[PDB]
């Protein structure tokens, strides 16, 4: 997910 | 956990410092808009606010203490509630209007939008009626992030995670009480205002669910541009 | 103009609410375990319909409610009805971990729920609320306060009296917690905890409403005109 | 018109 990646930085 | 160690004032300071910015829309008074292109301004703006929200969430005490899977879940469930309460907060000083952006201030006059529009206005009126304070607002917003998805998460280990969220939530409650006490409110008044504030979250959850359905309808009509991030957040709610 | 509700004491408020409590109803007495949508939803909608009639007469006995115009009473009930049905269900189910007690003769687990498209999701949410109530050791006196709060709050923004009565019930909740021996800090912590659950209950109602809507449009399980109108009110 | 309105009166 995009949200998943953004949270990972 | 650095979160549980914070004092009330430190909690408020951390939340205030973590506040995302107010973004501009692409609205142009010299350019004509259809219902769909106007809505396009809002979905574009919401998408950009989401990117800031995700990074704001990282600065909410306790959030990064959670597994990545749990953070994802919490944001997926609370994102629209958070966008909405943010919108209402911006509109507090503008009776009858919604400040989507500094260059986009609309009244109810200017497509199936009126219903939710009115609910947002009612919430704004409520904030104004309560004289909601900025310190209280940031508390409410962090409470939504941690609370909205906590009862929709496996093992006893996965239960330990939820326990951490409850402790942080309790801490934010302590902060709210602290703020009210400092304001000179009697104990009875502190308890009443606390209830008044938290009941707000019920209406905000309601607007979020209604908005999610309007958003799903928009997708299916395939006339209003929706970003990939937005479509993924939407799909997370399996409508 | 002045409402009697605000003049009531905490103990008077508590007794009024306890006394207003509707009864626990039974479902049909067929010993078969419902698994199909038709049979199960038939029982559930029939039960819900009967609970609604009692709910309506219960609401009229909630201090401050009958002081509102008929139109306002209609609005609040239309907005809160499913939340109230659900919190009642959750309350009855508290002492039955992993199960939902729709009626004393209708206790169901999620295995029967997953046999109906889009049911188990709401089912699990209801179980989670029940379990949460159990771990907090929710008291009946607290339960009745929360239910009246839902009645007065849910549709209150889609409109001074209601907010004063709501304040009165907050006083009552704290009263009960102090009476139970809780410290000052535990009191507001517990108050917050209970109220936050109301957010989840609103969530379950909205989801349940969408589910009821599809049921209507599929037109398999017949719905009473009363149940249809309570649904229709949510557009 | 509405059943609820009638029941609230009964
Ligand atoms: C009253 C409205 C009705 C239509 C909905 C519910 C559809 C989805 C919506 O929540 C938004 C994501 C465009 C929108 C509402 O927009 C917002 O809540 C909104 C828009 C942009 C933001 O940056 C924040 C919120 C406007
Ligand atoms: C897990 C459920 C899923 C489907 C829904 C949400 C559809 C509508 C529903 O609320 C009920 C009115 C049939 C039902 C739920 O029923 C109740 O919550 C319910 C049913 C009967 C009652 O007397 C009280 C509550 C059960």
């Amino acid at each position: 997910k995009i949200l998943h990646r953004l949270l990972q930085e | 956990s650095l979160a549980l160690s914070l004092t009330a004032d430190q909690m408020v300071s951390a939340l205030l410092d973590a506040e995302p910015p107010i973004l501009y829309s692409e609205y142009d008074p010299t350019r004509p808009f259809s219902e769909a292109s106007m809505m396009g301004l809002l979905t574009n703006l919401a998408d950009r606010e989401l990117v800031h929200m995700i990074n704001w969430a990282k600065r909410v005490p306790g959030f990064v203490d959670l597994t990545l899977h749990d953070q994802v879940h919490l944001l997926e469930c609370a994102w629209l509630e958070i966008l909405m309460i943010g919108l209402v907060w911006r509109s507090m000083e503008h009776p009858g209007k919604l400040l989507f952006a500094p260059n986009l201030l609309l009244d109810r006059n200017q497509e199936g939008m009126v219903e939710i529009f009115d609910m947002l206005l009612a919430t704004s009126s409520r904030f104004r009626m309560m004289n909601l304070q900025g310190e209280e607002f940031v508390c409410l917003k962090s409470i939504i992030l941690l609370n909205s998805g906590v009862y929709t998460f496996s093992t006893l280990k996965s239960l330990e995670e939820k326990d951490h969220i409850h402790r942080v939530l309790d801490k934010i409650t302590d902060t709210l009480i602290h703020l009210m006490a400092k304001a000179g409110l009697t104990l009875q008044q502190q308890h009443q205002r606390l209830a008044q504030l938290l009941l707000i979250l019920s209406h905000i959850r309601h607007m979020s669910n209604k908005g999610m359905e309007h958003l799903y309808s928009m997708k299916c009509k395939n006339v209003v541009p929706l970003s990939d991030l937005l479509l993924e957040m939407l799909d997370a709610h399996r409508l």
